[PDB]
RNA sequence: CUGAUG
RNA sequence: GACCCAAACUGGGAUUAGAUACCCCACUAUGCCUAGCCCUAAACCCAAAUAGUUACAUAACAAAACUAUUCGCCAGAGUACUACUCGCAACUGCCUAAAACUCAAAGGACUUGGCGGUGCUUCACAUCCACCUAGAGGAGCCUGUUCUAUAAUCGAUAAACCCCGAUAGACCUUACCAACCCUUGCCAAUUCAGCCUAUAUACCGCCAUCUUCAGCAAACCCUAAAAAGGAACAAUAGUAAGCACAAUCAUAGCACAUAAAAACGUUAGGUCAAGGUGUAGCUUAUGGGUUGGAAAGAAAUGGGCUACAUUUUCUACAUAA
RNA sequence: GCGGUCAUACGAUUAACCCAAAUUAAUAGAUCCACGGCGUAAAGAGUGUUUAAGAAAAAAAAUCACAAUAGAGUUAAAUUA
RNA sequence: ACAGGUUUGG
């Protein structure tokens, strides 16, 4: 049975959200993916580079922001300057939330040599989309 | 399987729509053949509305056909009446005035009376009754009966020939054997009828 | 039916005899009690399963005002009201039945659902009957056409009369003060 | 949820004037095919299923059609047959076996009387009416539908569409048809046309298996074939193929009476042969009457071959052959 | 017809 | 005494590994008559006899529940239609009928699955047969396994392993071996690093199979109790969110087809060696570096390529030489 | 019934519970089977009559086509010397 | 006896 990015199914009293509640094979079909860059084009070129660099925004933020991140982060990259665009619960006050992304708008760009922007929609809670 | 259920076999005949007012039973069905928006499938590569092309012919030069080399198999088969024609015309020659209008020349009638008479009558099929196979004689259908007459001249003149001999020269012998009914396909058939004959008493073990 | 010795007058060559002496005297309990119910705004659900006066019998619960079931009743109607109705809903405060067995000749489900849920039924009982959960039976026909008509027009004009009656006296409240 | 809709309504309406002012169109001639067309301009999924892009419509498409309240503030419902379950299907089953009585009582006075006014209004087949299918009736009743009360509904219909139609009938009947779209497969001639003076000059365009043909044909020339710039005798040295030219020409008798010039291009011999005979097919039909193009899409000219290669799968050999299973 | 065991 | 016919036993013939059985043939005791014994049966309608009642009332199934007067029996199961007594024309017999010892059960009825070389309908569309085509098992070679052989990995190894991890091994890869070196030894620090050590029978992550089978299932409701079941469309207790199926999507137009998808669970199925890991074990070593070797085939086998020719081979060439 | 790699069941430690100048083990006892059952679990004895013994508690009845049984005589179909 | 544990997938 296909397991990859699955959520099995639990007695029907699970909350899940609109990314994990459709399969991989309804990806470019129901929904989208959370990057984009153009190293995955047909003629162009550095893709590992951005894979790795993606992988570490997500291990970076997940620690950075613990527990109150709703969903998976959005990384869009145009024109050498990069966007992470996080849903995040408001569970930090705005003083805290304030000097979080202060501190990564540089220390990001200070370690990849690239202009970052970092914006944060606060949600009251996950938002449920199948099944609570 | 690309076509649907829907789609009908196309009608490759053109005098069968060059006179439609010649009767009124065909005039009610193909009035409403279109009339149900009744789609058509494509006509074959093989099939054509040529009058020098017959559908035996046909059949024959597909079960000749080794794999898929139709452009071959096209050959051996002009070839083959060629030769028939030729062996044919020596022989118009080389007999009297009273055998002349006796000796047919034709090649597609000379086959299809070749294949008329190696088509075997009855068949004879395997049923397992009392954990042992008994051979019961059956009626066949007509595809069953020409395609076993094609099948066994094909076995016989691919195998039991020489390497020097060609198909179209051994198949242009054996078309005259059969048309003379002489052949071994002939004995085969015969072979066929006489087991059949000699379980004609399990013939009580069919039932259907 | 063995409940109905009682309730029979005798037998015609064959056929049973219903008498009448005690038709009326539970006939006029049966009407008494849906007028008063009808009077203290009551909900009446006229419930039958005979595929011959449903429409008789649909005709005569919307000239009367109140709630009919002629049709397939459901399993859960009654008991697993608040799921197969609705959240909230008001369970019928009275049953009036004029056809006790359904097309299969067995007792009606809302027989035994009125009973289990505490809910008075008036009932119409033939010969092949069963009264025993039926809280007011009134022993008679209800296979006649005439017959069905006659307890359809009874129950008709009662609740018309008590409706009537519930808005004279209204009209005296408002003028009591 | 009767008030979210009330407000969300509000709200569309400011989305649409809000939308209008920043597409720069007039907010009162702002319509649907403007607001799904600014829709997909300014959000720009690109997705495979419709139903996931950004939509904004009114909101009585997109919620579904919720019931109306049953029951007043002292809890006795409204309708008469609200404890039967289905109190929209069996009020309109009642309301249809209602006027099939009245029908039936009227035609039985209008027979004691000897009078026939009454026409038979049931035929509506060139009109092109059908029945209501369920999806169709569950969207007229909200509440939900099931199979054998449909078709009860319907051959109660039927019932009632076979006796004397009244006045008021016929369109309380009407509005359970619905009108089926051009149930006509005949294919569009195109024109003879003219070019360069020119006479008899038409075109048309074949493919099959990967091959693209397009043919020019001529009829006021004689009879040959001209394909890449080389005849077809020299292009097509297989007698079969030459027999697939013949094929169109000989079925219209039509051999000597018209030139044409072929462009073919992909596929091999045997596809290109089809497609310059199915493109050759389709140019034929502007010289020839409406009779005889039947029978060549009859015979099977003037229809594709659908018959495409199919892709190899993961784990086969050719998309069919599967590996030497072994049992032990 | 026949044809055992785990 | 009789003996047409049937038939224990027996002797031949079939079938089978065996067939001192089922199947076929012949024939004997016997079944038949007279007289005398034997006194046993699923001798069961598993329901004692005599007079009744339809009151109370369904453990289950079955033949519905019970009264009054009696008689004959019943004290867990096996031992046990047994041993020893008595009696009997019975002497391989019948009747009556225990104990030692072993166990914590033995039993009757029912529910749900599973199975059926049980009856009956509907099916198989590359699927069982009736039928078609091309192959394997024969030869050489390539490659993967099982075996012998070395100091010289590992895992897979019924369908669901066997050109499988590997879309890939001269050093590296490589986790294997022999010789040699280093032991807070990748990181900012850490009585710390690091382990391809064991456990896939602790796992997550990914899959195989039933499986293009349709079922799984929260919340309720009903059953003269409920282990469980829940349906009659001229409808008899069933409403049911959700996950599956279906629809849609993709192969740039439809339709078809293909692809994709395929829930809950079965196989403690495969993977500690993609990666992290719970538990138990190494720390001057089961850890980290350098060099050199990891053969070979007595043999068997799986999958492929080449053919065994004449519809063949070579040459120029689109296929008329 | 527990023990084959996290044993609250084995051995030890901590803790806890119940008794207590007593606490456990073994053996004897007291108590405990049926005023209950006999179609399927053990039980209606293969059948009828009679003796002993018991109940007679309110009144009624006895006996009819058809294959009971024991003797003597006969054979329609089939089969056979 | 005011009883409880124990037959079985149940
Ligand atoms: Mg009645
Ligand atoms: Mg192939
Ligand atoms: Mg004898
Ligand atoms: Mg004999
Ligand atoms: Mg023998
Ligand atoms: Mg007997
Ligand atoms: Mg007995
Ligand atoms: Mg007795
Ligand atoms: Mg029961
Ligand atoms: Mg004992
Ligand atoms: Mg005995
Ligand atoms: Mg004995
Ligand atoms: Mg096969
Ligand atoms: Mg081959
Ligand atoms: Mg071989
Ligand atoms: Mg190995
Ligand atoms: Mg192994
Ligand atoms: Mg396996
Ligand atoms: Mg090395
Ligand atoms: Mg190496
Ligand atoms: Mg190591
Ligand atoms: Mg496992
Ligand atoms: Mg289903
Ligand atoms: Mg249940
Ligand atoms: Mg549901
Ligand atoms: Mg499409
Ligand atoms: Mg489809
Ligand atoms: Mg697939
Ligand atoms: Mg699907
Ligand atoms: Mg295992
Ligand atoms: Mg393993
Ligand atoms: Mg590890
Ligand atoms: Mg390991
Ligand atoms: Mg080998
Ligand atoms: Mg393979
Ligand atoms: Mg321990
Ligand atoms: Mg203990
Ligand atoms: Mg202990
Ligand atoms: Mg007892
Ligand atoms: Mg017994
Ligand atoms: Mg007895
Ligand atoms: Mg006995
Ligand atoms: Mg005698
Ligand atoms: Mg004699
Ligand atoms: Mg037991």
């Amino acid at each position: 049975k296909n397991r990859a990015a699955r959520v099995r199914v639990s007695k029907g009293d699970k909350p899940v959200t609109y990314e994990e509640a459709h399969a991989p094979h309804y990806i470019a079909h129901r929904k989208g993916w959370l990057s984009l860059h153009t190293g995955n084009l047909d003629g162009e070129d550095h893709a590992a580079e951005r894979t790795v660099e993606d992988v570490f925004l997500r291990k970076f933020m997940l620690g950075t922001f613990p527990g109150c991140l709703a969903d998976q982060l959005v990384l869009k990259r145009r024109a050498n300057q990069l966007e992470i665009c996080a849903l995040v619960l408001r569970q930090l006050p705005p003083h805290k939330f304030y000097f979080l992304v202060g501190y990564s708008e540089t220390l990001l760009s200070h370690f990849y040599k690239c202009p970052v922007h970092l914006h944060l929609q606060t949600v009251p809670s996950k938002v449920v989309y199948k099944y609570i | 399987s690309r076509y649907g259920p829907e789609y009908k076999d196309p009608q490759i005949d053109k005098e069968y729509y060059r006179k439609p007012l010649a009767e009124q039973t065909e005039e009610e069905k193909y009035e409403r053949d279109f009339k149900k928006t009744q789609l058509i499938k494509a006509a074959p590569a093989t099939k054509t509305s040529s009058v020098f092309e017959d559908p035996v012919i046909s059949k024959f030069t597909n079960m000749m056909m080794k794999g898929g080399n139709k452009v071959l198999a096209r050959s051996l088969m002009t070839q083959t009446l060629e030769a028939v024609k030729r062996k044919q015309f020596a022989k118009y020659h080389a007999a009297s005035a009273e055998e002349q209008a006796t000796i047919e020349r034709n090649p597609y009638t000379i086959f299809h009376q070749a294949l008329k008479n190696c088509e075997p009558v009855i068949g004879l099929v395997p049923i397992l009754k009392g954990g042992h196979f008994y051979q019961v004689p059956v009626p066949l259908a007509d595809r069953r009966r020409r395609f076993l007459a094609m099948k066994w001249m094909i076995a016989e003149c691919r195998e039991k020939k020489h390497r020097r001999v060609l198909m179209p020269e051994k198949l242009s012998q054996e078309l005259l054997e059969a048309f003379h009914n002489q052949g071994p396909v002939i004995k085969r058939k015969h072979d066929m009828h006489k087991m059949a004959e000699a379980n004609r008493a399990l013939a009580h073990y069919r039932w259907w | 039916h063995r409940f109905m010795e009682p309730y029979l007058f005798g037998s015609r060559l064959g056929q049973d005899i219903i008498d009448l002496e005690q038709t009326a005297a539970h006939l006029q309990l049966a009407l008494n009690f849906t007028a008063h119910v009808a009077y203290r705004e009551g909900i009446i659900l006229f419930v039958s399963r005979h595929r011959q006066f449903a429409h008789l019998i649909e005709t005569t619960a919307r000239d009367c005002g109140e709630y009919a079931h002629t049709r397939y009743f459901k399993g859960g109607l009654l008991t697993n009201a608040p799921l197969l109705l609705g959240p909230g809903v008001r369970l019928p405060d009275l049953i009036i039945f004029l056809h006790t067995l359904n097309n299969v000749f067995e007792p009606h489900v809302a027989v035994r659902d009125a009973a289990k849920m505490n809910i008075p039924t008036v009932g119409i009982v033939d010969t092949n009957c069963n009264p025993a959960l039926i809280t007011y039976p009134v022993p008679g026909n209800d296979d006649s056409p005439p017959a069905v008509r006659l307890f359809c027009r009874l129950f008709q004009v009662a609740i018309s009369r008590a409706k009537e009656k519930r808005r004279q006296v209204e009209a005296l409240y408002r003028l009591q003060g | 949820t009767v008030d979210f809709i009330k407000k969300q309504i509000e709200e569309f309406n400011i989305g649409k004037r809000h939308l209008a002012n920043m597409m720069g169109e007039d907010p009162e001639t702002f319509t649907q095919e403007d607001i799904d067309r600014a829709i997909a301009y300014l959000f720009p999924s690109g997705l495979f299923e419709k139903r996931a892009r950004p939509i904004m419509k009114h909101p009585e498409e997109i919620f579904p059609k919720q019931r109306a309240i049953q029951w007043g503030e002292d809890g006795r419902p409204f309708h008469f047959l609200f404890y039967t379950g289905k109190q929209s299907y069996y009020s309109l089953m009642h309301d249809t076996y209602g006027k099939l009585l009245d029908v039936e009582k009227h035609h039985n006075q209008l027979r004691a009387k000897d009078l026939l006014a009454e026409k038979t209004k049931i035929l509506k087949d060139p009109i092109g009416s059908r029945w209501l299918i369920k999806e169709e009736l569950e969207e007229m009743l909200v509440e939900k539908l099931s199979d054998q009360d449909y078709a009860q509904f319907i051959r109660l219909l039927e019932r009632l569409s076979a006796l004397p139609c009244g006045a008021t009938e016929e369109d309380f009947v009407n509005r359970f048809r619905r009108s089926i779209p051009i149930q006509s497969k005949k294919q569009l001639i195109e024109p003879l046309q003219y070019d360069e003076q020119g006479m008899a000059f038409s075109r048309g365009e074949g493919k099959r298996k990967t091959a693209k043909a397009e043919v020019v044909v001529y009829g006021q020339g004689s009879g040959r074939i001209d394909v890449n710039g080389v005849d077809y005798l020299l292009y097509f040295p297989v007698t079969q193929d030459r027999e697939q030219l013949m094929f169109p020409l000989h079925f219209l008798d039509r051999l000597g009476k018209h030139d044409m010039t072929c462009a073919v291009s992909g596929g091999g011999r045997s596809a290109q042969a089809g497609a310059v005979r199915l493109a050759m097919a389709r140019a034929l039909c502007s010289f020839v009457t409406e009779d005889e193009v039947e029978w060549m899409r009859q015979a099977g000219l003037l229809t594709a071959d659908p018959r495409v290669r199919e892709r190899k799968k993961p784990g086969q050999e050719g998309a069919r052959r599967k590996f030497t299973w072994k049992k032990r």
